[PDB]
């Protein structure tokens, strides 16, 4: 959070990076602060929080550990994305009838 | 109490929980707000931002629950180290995170539950703080630390501090700390095993819940959670038939050669037709006799099932034997089929007659019927030939058998065991699984395939993670209670531990029931023989467990007496040195105080014996009753109130008491000795041996 | 509904699905959920013909 | 190439869908033959699965293998589900 | 009674289908919501608070909800009581009595 603030803060208002987020055309502060903050926790397998985070942005790059601390979430979000299109699904036909 | 310094002391704490509470709730304002961010737009992803929720959830879920009974106690230890204890932990942000409240689940949170006055860890007192919701009322001080007393330092660190994780019995007596010891043991081992429980369950068993008391005020997360609260007479869901005490008919009803009565109990309803009930068809003859219906009653007897159970047996037996009028019409059949197929009308007439049926099912019900185990014994104390046509003696009979006793609520346990289930009664509950399942498979059909794709790269769908039966799974009501609510609703619950307190006045059907109930004989009986009261009773603790635990279960029983003076324990050591005494009379010590007195009324001055005696117990900060029998108004006899200390007692009529009942010798013995400084005896004429 | 009647009942169940359908940040206008909730009281169980 | 469990014994607790309590079990799986299964049941009963058929209880096998009462309450008899 | 349509800004006409529009615009976003974990088996989550998808499905069921609460059967004023773990609520009613 304080990385974040600090990050839009030192941030000027003519660098392309925040200009094309305080425009409303794309993108969060969450992304440019794992871009050029830190990317933070991550989750297991479980969906619990590691409690040791990644200092490391995608600008200084990773370490193998938090590369490989970080592929446990990003496979998890693959399924899900699918998962709640049914639970949607059975929703909406209920509506629908 | 009744001190300054005490109420300094609760100022003091008090103001110490109320800042507890600030942070707690400054911390539930932080989490909602964070809660509520998150859930709006959280910008990354759906599971990072899944993870946040849930976390802050759990945490408020913590919070709100906390909000009731914080803080359980101080532990001051032998380095001024206060350790506030409580259900959560808080500490100091800035101060190097220094603890303020530990949580009850932590390894310096040890000392609370199994310390000692022999075995402390590092400690020099204890507390317990009595709360309501969130203020402190009272608390009691324990020091851990202090020839004669030793002895009963050791004694209750060798009861508390065991390991056996069986059956125990803590046989002390009175005066002599059974009940906390019984109370800390419990703290001990439920703290120690609280992994293999708080899933199980736990089971209390007694006539005041006083003794849940202090699982909840050291536990909080059973009290209200896991504990089981029962009373002789609650055993079934449904009914609470406590008040109704019956006479020594009990002791019939409450030992195991009762067992045999319930078995031919239900032979007396495997009833068999007077005469040949006839068969009300037109093209047939009856065929039912007892002899067909003696054929199958053995049959059934033979399979060892249930009534119940064999019912289908029985039925299918009966099918086979009119199969014989079916196809025996004379020679064989008669028709022009019974050339090839020699069964024509056996499986036309037989496999219609379960349609054609209503005359044959309801005559059958007879000789078989469902029996819902209230009616078997409302129709056998009614009737007088059913007593002994079971086994029975005849004091058993009653006129009303919906009037249910004590005595009776084990025995219609045993029924459910005894007879059985429907088996065919859920049959619409798997239409409606089933079309909910269609109602899934349907959602998923409705999906798009992965040949219909629109997508730049094939991708994960759902058809390939879940089927209709788990997402029907999800969508349905899925009520859900805390352990307390699925266990009392239920009889074949196995919890984890049993604490039974008074145990001398269960019926051994009741133990019975019990190790149904604890498979894991872990137990943590309390008791005493000499106060029994119900005439079942035990007299023996291998009469009761030797059957369930033989020679594994563990027995310990407190020597000396400190609680109350010598004198009134002399006086009821010799009132108890009548019918059998055996008397085992524990050393009491320490009696610095004026001796009992005895009183004497004429007429009808009692009255005002009694009314001076309570209009001037709330004149000294002294708590009691007055014990007596149900008529004299104001009194309150033991067979409601002995398990409770008391400063100042009287006793009104010793000899209505003593008679009132067959054991009123103990009822009386009881009475005498549960005072700690003044006791009081009213009489009239001259006393046996008081 | 046993205590106010059939058209505060509806109005509790618009402002909770709302609620909940806020607090995730979707705006969804009332009257949608309006239809979904006239199409659940339709109907009358009679005592007395 | 194939990824598939090794051959040899897994013990799996679980939590019961109705009583939600926590339950354990056992799975032998060879790489040829039948499988052999223990659990201990919602209800405290020790219980065996010989060919992933109907749970018959256990001593039932210790006994089927030559195993006296007295053997079965020495090597158990730390236990009281497996007594009981 | 409609009103007018959002997508014309007009009046909405007459023969519109407005229940397939209604749930249309409530089921898109359920992507957005919270919902019941997706794991095989464990324990049941909603010990905590579970208030999206769920929350709805019950709504929209008219099943009885889970943190259930008790509504006032007649205005007036309240008294309370606590014991241990158990609250006693009395609504006196200003005008009726009982």
């Amino acid at each position: 959070e304080e990385v974040g603030k600090a990050l839009e803060e030192f941030y000027p208002a003519d660098n392309p990076i925040i200009t094309i987020v305080k425009s409303g055309a794309t993108g969060n502060l969450t992304q440019t602060r794992t871009l050029a903050g830190m990317k933070g926790l991550v989750t297991n397998p479980k969906g619990e929080f590691i409690p040791r985070p990644i200092k490391s942005s995608f600008r200084e790059g990773l370490t193998v550990l938090e590369y490989f601390i970080n592929t446990h979430g990003a496979r998890k979000g693959l399924a899900d994305t699918a998962l709640r299109t049914a639970d949607s699904g059975y929703l909406t036909r209920r509506l629908v009838d | 109490m009744s001190g300054r310094d005490y109420e300094d002391e609760l100022q003091s704490e008090r103001d110490y929980v109320a800042g507890l509470y600030a942070r707690l709730d400054a911390e539930r304002a932080q989490s909602q707000r964070r809660y509520a961010a998150a859930l709006r737009e959280h910008g990354g992803t759906a599971v990072e931002r899944d993870a946040e929720v849930r976390a802050l959830a759990k945490d408020i879920a913590r919070l709100n629950v906390a909000d009731n009974g914080l803080c359980f106690g101080r532990l001051d230890t032998l380095d001024d180290a206060r350790l506030y204890i409580g259900r959560l932990g808080i500490f100091d942000r800035d101060n190097d995170f220094e603890p303020l409240l530990l949580d009850w689940r932590a390894p310096m949170a040890r000392p609370f539950y199994v310390a000692t006055a022999a075995n402390p860890e590092n400690m020099r007192r204890r507390r317990q703080f009595h709360t309501l919701g969130r203020k402190v009322v009272d608390f009691t001080d324990e020091i851990l630390g202090r020839d004669i007393v030793a002895t009963i330092q050791a004694e209750q660190d060798q009861v508390i501090r065991l390991d056996h994780t069986g059956v125990l019995v803590i046989e002390g007596g009175p005066g002599t700390g059974k009940t906390v010891v019984a109370l800390h043991r419990v703290a001990y081992l439920l703290y120690t095993y609280r992994k293999q429980m708080e899933r199980h369950g736990v089971l209390v068993v007694g006539p005041t819940p006083a003794f849940l008391d202090h699982i909840g005020r050291v536990l909080p997360s059973l009290g209200e959670s896991d504990a089981v609260f029962m009373t002789p007479g609650d055993f079934v869901p449904g009914l609470h038939v406590t008040a109704e005490d019956t006479p020594e008919a009990a002791e019939v009803k409450g030992s195991l050669k009762i067992l045999d009565v319930l078995k031919a109990a239900v032979a007396d309803r495997q009833e068999l037709p007077s005469e040949p009930i006839p068969i009300d068809l037109s093209d047939v003859t009856m065929r039912i006799d007892a002899e067909t219906a003696k054929w199958a009653r053995d049959e059934a007897r033979k399979t060892g099932l249930p009534h119940n159970e064999a019912r289908a047996e029985f039925v299918d037996v009966v099918t086979y034997v009119v199969t014989e009028r079916a196809v025996a019409r004379i020679g064989r059949g008669w028709l022009t089929r019974d050339d090839k197929h020699a069964w024509e009308k056996m499986r036309a007439d037989v496999v219609g007659e379960l349609e054609d049926h209503e005359q044959f099912n309801a005559a059958l019900d007879a000789l078989w019927p469902i029996l819902t185990p209230e009616d078997v014994l409302a129709q056998l104390y009614t009737s007088h030939e059913r007593l002994r046509a079971a086994g029975a003696p005849e004091c058993l009979w009653r006129a009303d058998g919906e009037a249910w006793t004590v005595s009776d609520v084990p025995l219609l346990d045993e029924l459910v065991d005894l007879l059985g289930r429907n088996k065919a009664a859920d049959e619409a509950a798997e239409r409606e699984r089933r079309e909910e399942e269609a109602y899934a498979a349907g959602v998923l059909d409705l999906m798009v395939d992965r040949e219909d794709l629109m997508d730049d790269e094939d991708h994960l769908l759902a058809q390939d993670l879940i089927d209709a039966e788990e997402l029907a799974d999800r969508f349905k009501e899925q009520d859900n209670r805390e352990l307390s609510e699925r266990a009392a609703a239920d009889r074949e619950w196995t919890y984890g531990h049993v604490v039974v307190d008074e145990a001398q006045e269960l019926s051994e059907m009741d133990w019975r029931l019990l190790m149904r109930r604890c498979p894991r004989r872990s137990f943590t009986i309390v008791g005493d023989l000499a106060q029994r009261r119900s005439p079942a009773g035990a007299r023996s603790w291998g009469a009761m467990l030797d059957s369930y635990v033989p020679g594994r279960w563990v027995y310990k029983s407190l020597s000396v007496n400190y609680r109350t003076p010598a004198e009134i324990m002399a006086v009821a050591a010799a009132v108890l040195a009548e019918f059998a005494p055996d008397a085992t009379p524990p050393d009491s010590v320490r009696a610095c105080g004026v001796a009992p007195w005895a009183r004497q009324v004429t007429d009808d001055d009692i009255a005002s014996a009694i009314a001076e005696f309570v209009s001037e117990e709330a004149g000294r900060e002294g708590t009691s009753v007055v014990i007596g029998p149900p008529d004299v108004p104001g009194t309150v006899p033991p067979s409601e109130t002995k398990g409770l200390e008391f400063d100042a007692v009287l006793v009104v009529e010793p000899e209505r008491i003593l008679a009132d009942g067959p054991r009123g010798a103990a009822e009386l013995y009881v009475a005498l000795t549960r005072a700690t400084q003044r006791l009081g005896v009213l009489y009239r004429d001259a006393l046996p041996q008081a | 509904l046993r205590v106010q009647g059939p058209r505060e009942v509806q109005i509790h169940l618009v402002k909770e699905v709302q609620e909940v359908y806020r607090a995730q940040g979707v705006s969804i206008h009332d009257k949608h959920i309006e239809v979904i909730v006239r199409q659940m009281l339709r109907r009358v169980t009679i005592i007395d013909s | 190439s194939q990824l598939v469990r090794s051959p040899g014994v897994y013990f799996d607790e679980t939590i019961d869908k109705s009583t939600e309590k926590t339950l354990h079990s056992v799975k032998v799986i060879p790489g040829r033959g039948a499988w052999l299964e223990f659990d201990v049941d919602k209800r405290d009963t020790v219980g065996v699965r010989i060919d992933r058929k109907r749970r018959q209880p256990v001593t039932v096998l210790l006994k089927a293998l030559g195993w006296t009462n007295e053997q079965i309450v020495e090597r158990f008899g730390f236990s009281e589900i497996m007594m009981g | 009674c409609y009103g007018r349509s959002m997508a014309t800004g007009k009046l909405v006409d007459i023969g519109e289908a407005v229940g397939i529009v209604a749930a249309q615009s409530i089921g898109e976003p359920g992507t957005q919501l919270t919902m019941r974990t997706f794991h095989q088996g464990g324990v049941t989550g909603g010990a905590d608070i579970v208030g999206g998808l769920p929350r709805v499905q019950e709504l929209f069921e008219a099943r009885v909800p889970r943190n259930k609460a008790p509504i006032a059967d007649v205005a007036g004023r309240v008294r309370l009581e606590e014991s241990d773990k158990f609250f006693k609520i009395t609504i006196v009613p200003d005008d009726g009595g009982e």
